[PDB]
């Protein structure tokens, strides 16, 4: 029907320019889907101007709900193919993935023959698109698929799509190279916030941008997230259900509150009920915006900083006693005195005025792009294990410094015509681009490489690529 | 043959000591027909396993053995075991009976908190046509709402006059001789334990049984029992307090090497001695008990244990000095 | 560069002459080779005198190496299939990429070589983040497989090794190399390079800037050549890794400002050097070490901060979010200073 | 005999007390019919499974045993069940009215393995149209990913103790029991939130002793008076604390757990004594809680918590 | 190895441990040798005497057949398959050359080593497979194991050896394998190994074969013993107590950096300042108070699996400030 559907369902894209942020991996995927038949017709040996002719089949991955499926689906219908989906909901074994999938690798559609076959409007209607959707969903009931998935990767004959969420993980690790991987990213806050005003527009009902952000801010960038909140609809709706944490955050840190008078009309009950509200974002936030309020509480003779010191001592007890607690769940009834140690005591200790605003924490960002960078430098080291004899964490402290002098150094200088040499020197570990780029991407602070590898000019990195997609020198097995 | 253990487990009601104040309410129980869901919790070696069992006992008689089902602990703990057995015990009526079945599950506090929401969900299942009777060791492991769904009942330990009675007992059907301070070692020993009391009587039995009349002294129940001497541990204290470091170290090291005892019941014992001595400033209390704390927290963890035994030294001669 | 010239016998090493005599000596009695603990400081040399002293029992073909993959079934339905770096007649487990499933891979693996089949080893790169479980296990194995397993410890700084452990290996400490070796070893190089060297101080300072660490000092060497045109001259600007010297500019910060307006920008530089893969650990080390040196400090504040550093370590290694303790740590520090 | 727990269970929206605006928002989507896919969320004994057991009554009148799939944790929830009967129930044909739609009730979903909840995805996702999952969870923690991002989240607050003591005022005067003030405020002591042990606790009180009273309460529910540890924490000499540690607590065989719990929540209620000290307090007492919960519940740790505590209050 | 060619094959080689083996000589003539619990310190000689009882009750042959020893590898499948199984598998029949010398009594003996960190699970399976149809069950913590195991066995405490029984069979060996050591060495291998035994045997097979390398035949100096185990040195000792007696900050800190970076890389430093500190007969009692509370939390602190380096250097600087 029209209003018995989702806003996820009903909002959802139907073409490519629809789809918000990630454009450039879009438009990758679309490239390559498109010259998949010439390169096909090449035996999938001669790498056209992008790298992207050797590689039979392409991977999807990023975080969760950002479009892949959506893209997928649409790049796929787009250029007049059929697709055959299969998901984690269905029985993806070894035995079942040799019975039905791999019959139908080569064979051509039916419902793509007698749907459209007499006007001549593309040559690709009967041939398949597999998306293997959900692969890191597999379960412990599907004995060999990844293996089986890997050797599909290689051998097949039609457009292979796989999507996952998190490729680095070492059980994807036997689709090292047989694959295309083009990463999907966390939009910007411009396309989301764009997006969220269509819809509203759509809807007929008009928001504050400071709650947009803060909602953006709230869901870390989910798109289907955000949607599925908005649905739920002001200042009742942001202030009880939606945005409860900075409510928390805004009450917690009054000043008039731990007053003798405020504390006889708001005891020390009302706090820890306050810190229950929402048991699992108080913590990170009262962490964040703890050290940004002009205080009201201070001894006679106690300054800012040793406040704020012993806030922070109590802060790092109620960490501990935060992973004492999440070691064993059946331990819950240490619940409480997480209250006291974490919520809050620091903020009786730092309470006052709010400076400025109330910012959401930051550490599930950092703590994402730390757990990406760790799988990044463990699958830089399953590579270059072979020459180095380092630790993996002795390798980003030690050897990257030199790689940098040796790697891009000579770009700067040298110009283009140093491409040989670079790639003699990452040929003696195993090392590919994406691993290249992987390194450059660590280097953290004077020695920051990111302004630097946009500011060399663009046919340099294209020969570089189109020079290193001729000769290859991986194997060491 | 068979242990005292077992041998010596009440096979009634009135051959249970001690519980008075449990026995009255579930005679009670059992005559007025309203058996609730029962929760029997208190320290180990107290009488709950053989009051429950006495009491399905008492009320089928012969077919005990019928509508009763004694389950244990992990046994391959899977969701399969709540999920079928028991939940087929309940469901499924019976033959040849009249009544509602019993399922008693021993030491059921090590269910994962999945274990315990699927159990709960049994009992409030089928709460009409059968009673659970649950026995833990600490009822604060169990989920709050399986608490609530049943009657609590607290097993304390047994007072002198129920130990006592059972030393008798056990002295009747026995032919053991045995000194008037050994029962009284063995009861400060005990804290309340029955299934202790005879697990030593036993062991020094068959230590001391070459003509059967041997007389039980206190040294080798302490030997086999493994618990300190008061004349050592206040040999201890009194060195430690008065003596120099090196006295008192060669003593502290010697006391707790040739006889094979772990600081940990040292400092109970001494910490128990402390209590109840004329202290005249309390800062020495205070740190006496801080930091005697302190080194038993850190000992749980093993560390170095002369180190410790150092600091424990350093401690006491460190708070008694105001 | 570095991995161009590294001892491949026992005959090439050039420092600690002692223990290349130990190991020629031990390497003389193929029939009976007693299980190995190596333990010394970072950048020593230790896994070198392992591929070396390998070479020297067995031919030349070991530093020719390839990696495999074998799968096991642990508790859950998640079968694990995990890599390792094996040689013809020796193999290398790295126990960091796991982290729980020890004590179980560590005895399967150990239990499925010793049947395969004069005998072979097993090279525990870093054996001291073991759990007592899985230092258990290995203690079994070492009791169970003695004809066909030979294990070589790699670690450092072994003191989480429980005893019976110790009891059944012969111990072996690799010091670290004085600043005459490295003279030598650093000379050999820029010999074997054709690097112009002014004068021969640059090779002693950076022995002395390296602090003992060899591989360190061949890095910054090398990193340092590529920079001056291969011309080192006196006027050599000792550079530092692109961490380092963050963490002199955080303490430079800490010992000039002491408020909260610096103590955000302190937590930002925490976050972009913690996201970046870095270690808590090692960035409290280095700050603390960083704060001890400064010449405007006193006694009072230097024993002050190491021991709030000091117990700011213990909570770092018992906490899982290291930000906080980080933040509580530089906090302190500014309360104190 | 009859638990009153389920006896007085709310059959209807409104009769459940405590959070007011989400049972609000609730009541305008069973007044609408277009319900999305939501996870219930809070700590327990507060009306979760309740709510949506009302929600889907409401919503689906007379079809309720028809378009309704409950499955909580005594029933097999695997992969092989989520794959072949959950999925099967989803395309199952069904005339409902224009606005409602099928309901998928999914109880203790943190029990769920994580490759079970992994197939459920494209199944919740692909039958939109005329499936919405209701997930009743108390830990939103142990849910993946995936699925937060899908439905809705939505927490529970812990009971205030005004909702508390109105639900049991309306108890005991539809059940004629005869009470006092203090009785009742034991009980919301004892509660500390939880609906159903407070109904539970009332009703063992009724049945054991008849008159709700405060000394029938705290001897029914097993527990340290809260009189004797408030005088055992607010004494002026720590010898008199540790005596009466020994003699009245130590001796009658309570646990050290319930000791300690009994203290914490006695010293948060303590309104005579100021704030910073109440939180010291409450620390040192936490401080001891975590060291005995990690198995030493000896004795000496109760002592050297007195001791810091008389120290602190000195 | 050593430890394998003069373990005690014999009743009467073992001589750190007496209390132990009279009363199984005592119990050996009856065929009511039990089921029996050892426990106490690794390397005390539990083994040895289990093996050489069972050689010589049971005989060198049959050794393989109905002697059996387990371990603690990774089953409840194993106890329910192959360990019952084992326990009633019939026992072979002793040809005439065994009893013309060893009396064979009517049952088997299953050798299951490590009860310590078993399941409680397998032990109730393996009291009934053990009651149904002897054993010798080892662990060395007595807290872990369940009561009905240890109802049936009687206990028996393997003391730790004293340095004073300890020299004589180190003596014998010294004689035994023609290893030519110095005069104070015997006694330094003991103390660097006290408590346990067989971890000597090791430490003197491994100096001796060491200084044959050498060449020399010369008597084995005590620094080698010291340098094998991983102590640190006086020397080195000597030099850090200097340096903290009187001095900065600047210098302390140096010297420690040089130690963590060159030196000995142990953190067995604070058991010898320990031990200087403690034995010591030139400080006062105030002063030892806060050493000993100083050396407790460096240790409780370095327990942890923290960094040695920090650790160490705030100890130094604590131990400077007094
Ligand atoms: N770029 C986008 N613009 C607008 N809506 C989007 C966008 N990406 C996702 N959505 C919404 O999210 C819904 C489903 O997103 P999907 O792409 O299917 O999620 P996903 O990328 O597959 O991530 P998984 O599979 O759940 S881990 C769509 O129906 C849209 O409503
Ligand atoms: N009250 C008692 N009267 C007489 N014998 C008792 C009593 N309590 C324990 N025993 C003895 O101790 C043995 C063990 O008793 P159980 O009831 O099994 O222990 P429990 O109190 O139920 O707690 P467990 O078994 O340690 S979990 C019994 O077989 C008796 O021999
Ligand atoms: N707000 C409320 N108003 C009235 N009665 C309530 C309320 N909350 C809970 N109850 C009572 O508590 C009983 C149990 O509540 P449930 O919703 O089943 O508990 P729960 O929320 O599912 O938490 P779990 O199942 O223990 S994790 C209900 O049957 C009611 O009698
Ligand atoms: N009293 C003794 N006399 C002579 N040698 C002994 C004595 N005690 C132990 N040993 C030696 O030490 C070795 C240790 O053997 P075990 O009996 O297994 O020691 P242990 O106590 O079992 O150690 P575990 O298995 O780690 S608990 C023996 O093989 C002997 O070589
Ligand atoms: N005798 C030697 N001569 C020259 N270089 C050496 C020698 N010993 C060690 N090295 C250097 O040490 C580096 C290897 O260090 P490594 O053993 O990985 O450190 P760690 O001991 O911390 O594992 C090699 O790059 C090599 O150049
Ligand atoms: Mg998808
Ligand atoms: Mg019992
Ligand atoms: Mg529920
Ligand atoms: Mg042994």
């Amino acid at each position: 029907r029209e209003e018995d559907k989702l806003w996820t369902v009903k909002y959802a894209p139907t073409n490519l320019q629809q789809v918000c942020g990630n454009k450039g991996s879009v438009m990758k995927l679309k490239n390559w889907l498109a010259n998949w038949e010439n390169s096909k017709k090449n035996s999938f040996k001669h790498a056209g101007k992008d790298g992207s002719g050797v590689f039979r089949a392409a991977m999807l991955y990023g975080p969760p709900g950002i479009g892949k499926t959506t893209a997928a689906h649409l790049v796929a219908q787009e250029l007049g193919y059929d697709i055959l989906e299969q998901n984690a909901s269905d029985v993806r074994s070894k035995t079942l993935l040799n019975a039905g999938v791999k019959n139908a690798l080569d064979n051509m559609s039916v419902v793509g023959y007698f749907k459209h076959n007499e006007e001549a409007q593309n040559l690709n209607g009967k041939h398949f698109v597999i998306i293997m959707d959900e692969v890191d969903g597999m379960s412990g009931g599907d004995r060999g698929g990844v293996g089986q998935l890997a050797q599909f990767c290689r051998k097949t004959s039609t457009p292979l799509i796989l999507i996952c969420n998190e490729r680095n993980l070492p059980k994807m690790r036997p689709f090292d190279r047989v694959c295309l991987d083009i990463q999907f990213r966390r939009p910007d806050a411009n396309s989301i916030k764009s997006r969220l005003m269509t819809i509203a527009i759509r809807e007929k009902f008009k928001l504050d941008p400071n709650v947009i952000d803060r909602l953006i801010q709230t869901t870390r960038g989910d798109i289907r997230q955000v949607i599925n909140l908005l649905s739920t609809i002001s200042k009742a709706w942001e202030k009880n259900i939606a945005l409860k944490p900075f409510d928390i955050a805004h009450k917690m840190l009054d000043g008039q509150i731990y007053s003798d008078i405020g504390s006889r009309n708001f005891t020390l009950n009302d706090k820890i009920a306050l810190y229950f509200d929402d048991f699992d974002f108080t913590p990170l936030m009262i962490q964040e915006n703890y050290l940004s309020t002009r205080p009201s509480v201070l001894k006679p003779g106690q300054s800012h900083l040793e406040a704020v010191a012993e806030a922070a001592n109590c802060i790092s007890l109620g960490d501990i006693v935060e992973k004492k607690i999440r070691s064993s769940e059946q331990l819950w009834s240490l619940l409480p005195l997480h209250a006291v140690l974490s919520s809050v005591y620091p903020a009786s200790k730092v309470a006052g005025h709010m400076a400025g605003r109330i910012n959401f924490t930051a550490w599930l960002g950092q703590n994402s792009k730390s757990a990406k960078y760790y799988r990044l430098l463990q699958e830089i080291h399953y590579h270059t294990r072979l020459g180095t004899s380092t630790d993996k964490i002795g390798l980003r402290l030690d050897y990257l410094p030199t790689f940098r002098k040796r790697l891009l150094d000579p770009f700067l200088k040298q110009g283009a015509d140093a491409i040989s040499s670079v790639i003699e020197v990452m040929d003696d570990y195993y090392l590919t681009k994406e691993d290249w780029d992987s390194i450059m991407e660590f280097f953290v602070g004077p020695d920051v490489t990111t302004a630097i590898i946009k500011k060399i000019p663009a046919t340099v990195k294209s020969g570089f690529t189109r020079k290193y997609n001729s000769m290859t020198h991986p194997v060491a097995i | 043959n068979l242990p005292w253990v077992e041998k010596y487990r009440p096979e009634t009601l009135d051959e249970v000591y001690g519980q008075n104040e449990v026995i009255t309410t579930v005679r009670k129980f059992v005559d007025e027909g309203k058996l609730p869901h029962l929760l029997f919790y208190g320290p180990p070696g107290t009488g709950k396993t053989s009051t429950i069992v006495a009491l399905a006992r008492e009320i089928y008689g012969k077919n005990y053995s019928n509508m009763v089902l004694e389950l244990n602990a992990s046994d391959d703990r899977g969701i399969d075991v709540v999920r079928n057995q028991i939940k087929d015990f309940a469901s499924t009526r019976q033959i040849f009976s009249k009544g509602f079945k019993l399922i008693i599950l021993d030491e059921a506090d090590a269910m994962t908190n999945a274990a315990q929401n699927a159990l709960r969900r049994v009992i409030e299942r089928y709460t009409k046509n059968t009673r659970f009777c649950v026995l833990a060791n600490y009822a604060h492991k169990l989920t709050p709402a399986l608490l609530s769904r049943c009657t609590r009942f607290r097993f304390q330990p047994l007072p002198q006059e129920a130990i006592e009675r059972r030393i008798a007992n056990v002295l009747v059907h026995e032919k053991l001789k045995l000194s008037p301070n050994a029962e009284k070692a063995l009861i400060e020993l005990s804290n309340g334990d029955m299934r202790r009391v005879l697990n030593v009587l036993q062991s020094c039995k068959a230590t001391l049984d070459n003509p059967d009349e041997d007389e039980i002294s206190d040294d080798v129940i302490y030997e086999c029992c493994g618990a300190p001497r008061p004349s050592d541990l206040k040999a201890v204290l009194k060195s430690i307090l008065e003596d120099d470091w090196g006295t008192a170290h060669y003593t502290l090291n010697k006391v707790r090497s040739a006889k094979g005892l772990a600081l940990i019941d040292l400092i109970e014992g001494i910490v128990k001695i402390l209590e109840d001595y004329e202290l005249q400033n309390e800062e020495t209390r205070v740190h006496l008990l801080t930091k005697l704390a302190d080194i038993e927290y850190s000992i749980s963890k093993g560390g170095n244990d002369q180190i410790q035994g150092s600091a424990v030294i350093g401690a006491i001669k460190a708070s008694f000095e105001n | 560069w570095v991995d161009k010239y590294r001892p491949k016998s026992l005959n090439a090493l050039s420092h600690n002459e002692e223990l290349t005599n130990f190991l020629k000596s031990l390497s003389d009695q193929p029939r009976d080779l007693p299980h190995l603990l190596l333990y010394g400081p970072n950048g020593t040399g230790k896994k070198t005198r392992c591929m070396a002293l390998l070479e020297s029992i067995f031919g030349p073909g070991v530093y020719r190496l390839k990696i495999d993959v074998r799968q096991f079934v642990t508790a859950s339905n998640r079968k694990l299939e995990l890599n390792v770096v094996s040689s013809p007649y020796h193999l290398e487990i790295t126990p960091s990429d796991m982290g729980n499933n020890d004590r179980i891979v560590i005895q399967e693996l150990l239990k499925e070589v010793a049947q395969m089949e004069r005998y072979k080893c097993v090279i525990i790169n870093e054996a001291n983040s073991l759990t007592k479980d899985a230092q258990a296990a290995l203690r079994r194995t070492m009791e169970k497989y003695s004809k066909n397993i030979r294990l070589i410890m790699v670690c450092d700084s072994m003191s989480p090794i429980i005893a019976p452990i110790k009891s059944r290996c012969l111990l072996i400490r690799c010091p670290a190399p004085s600043d005459s070796e490295i003279s030598t070893i650093l000379s050999d190089v820029v010999t074997n390079e054709r690097i112009q060297l002014e004068t021969k101080d640059i090779l002693k300072r950076i022995a002395q800037a390296s602090n003992g660490n060899l591989r360190v000092s061949l890095l910054m060497l090398e990193s340092m050549a590529l920079n001056n045109e291969l011309a080192l001259k006196s006027s050599s600007p000792i550079i530092k890794p692109d961490w380092i010297i963050v963490i002199h500019k955080l303490t430079r910060k800490i010992v000039k400002e002491r408020s909260v307006n610096s103590l955000i920008e302190c937590r930002a530089v925490l976050y972009d050097l913690l996201a970046h893969c870095i270690p808590a650990n090692i960035i409290l080390k280095e700050l603390t070490f960083s704060l001890l040196d400064v010449e405007t400090l006193n006694t009072t504040n230097k024993s002050s901060i190491i021991e709030y550093s000091s117990v700011f370590d213990e909570r770092l290694s018992l906490g899982n979010k290291a930000i906080f303790h980080l933040e509580g740590f530089i906090a302190k520090v500014m309360c104190c200073l | 005999q009859l638990p009153w727990v389920e006896k007085y269970r709310p059959q209807v929206l409104s009769d459940i007390v405590g959070n007011k605006e989400t049972i609000d928002r609730l009541q305008q989507i069973a007044k609408d019919g277009n319900m999305p896919h939501m996870i219930i969320s809070g700590m327990p004994g507060i009306g979760k499974t309740t709510s949506v057991h009302c929600l889907a009554h409401e919503l689906l009148g007379r079809s309720y045993a028809d378009g309704v799939l409950e499955l909580n944790a005594s029933d097999d929830r695997g992969i092989d069940v989520v794959r072949n009967q959950i999925k099967h129930f989803a395309q199952k044909k069904l005339h409902l009215p224009p606005g409602k739609h099928k309901i998928v009730i999914l109880d203790e979903a943190d029990s769920m393995t994580a490759g079970a909840q992994q197939a459920l995805r494209r199944t919740m996702e692909l039958y939109s149209n005329s499936t919405r999952f209701a997930f009743a969870c108390n830990q939103s923690n142990k849910i993946i990913e995936p699925l937060q991002s899908r439905c809705a989240i939505l927490r529970y607050s812990k009971l205030s103790d005004e909702d508390v003591l109105k639900r049991l005022l309306q108890i005991i005067k539809l059940e004629d029991v005869k009470y006092t003030n203090d009785g009742l405020e034991a009980i919301i002591f004892t509660a500390e939130g939880d609906m159903r042990q407070a109904i539970n606790n009332l009703q063992s009180t009724v049945a054991g002793h008849g008159l709700v009273n405060a000394d029938n309460v705290f001897k029914i529910v097993d527990s340290p008076h809260p009189l004797i540890v408030k005088k055992m924490l607010l004494a002026s000499n720590l010898e008199d604390s540790i005596q009466i540690l020994r003699t009245d607590l130590w001796k009658k065989g309570y646990s050290s757990i319930d000791i300690v719990t009994t203290s914490f929540r006695v010293t948060k209620n303590l309104a005579q004594v100021k704030e910073s000290v109440r939180l010291e307090m409450i620390k040192e007492i936490g401080l001891t809680h975590m060291r005995i919960l990690e198995g030493v519940g000896t004795y000496l740790q109760l002592a050297s918590m007195l001791a810091k505590i008389h120290k602190l209050n000195n | 190895p050593w430890v394998e060619k003069y373990r005690p094959k014999n009743l009467d080689e073992v001589t750190a441990q007496d209390h132990a083996v009279t009363v199984l000589k005592k119990t050996l003539k009856s065929a009511n040798l039990p089921h029996m619990l050892f426990y106490g310190p690794p390397g005390t000689g539990k083994t040895s005497t289990i093996l050489a009882l069972t050689k010589e009750l049971y005989g060198p042959d049959l050794m393989k057949s109905r002697i059996l020893e387990l371990n603690a590898s990774d089953g409840i499948s194993i106890v329910r398959e192959k360990v019952k199984n084992f326990a009633r598998l019939t026992v072979s029949k002793p040809s005439k050359h065994d009893l013309e010398n060893y009396p064979c009594p009517p049952y088997k003996i299953i050798i299951l080593d490590e009860a310590d960190s078993m399941t409680a699970d397998a032990q109730s399976a393996l009291r009934r497979t053990m009651e149904t149809y002897r054993f010798c069950l080892i662990c060395n913590y007595v807290t872990r194991i369940i009561d009905p195991l240890a109802s049936r066995c009687s206990k028996f405490r393997f003391k730790a050896l004293d340095a004073s029984n300890a020299i004589d069979r180190l003596r014998f060996i010294s004689e035994q394998e023609n290893v030519k050591c110095d005069d104070g060495v015997l006694e330094r291998i003991l103390d660097i190994s006290a408590g346990d035994l067989r971890r000597g045997i090791t430490l003197l097979q491994s100096a001796s074969k060491g200084a044959q390398y050498l060449g020399d035949g010369k008597n084995i100096t005590s620094t080698q013993v010291e340098e094998l185990a991983g102590v640190v040195p006086h020397d080195i000792l000597i030099e850090i107590v200097e340096k903290v007696k009187s001095g900065d900050f600047d210098e302390i800190k140096k010297y420690v950096n040089t130690f963590m970076k060159s030196g000995w890389s142990a953190a067995s430093v604070v058991n010898q300042l320990h031990e200087y500190y403690i034995t010591n007969d030139n400080f006062d009692t105030n002063f030892k108070n806060q050493i000993s509370w100083l050396l407790f939390t460096t240790d409780s602190r370095l327990n942890n699996g923290t960094n040695e380096h920090i650790q160490l250097l705030n100890l130094l600087v604590k131990i400077s400030q007094l």
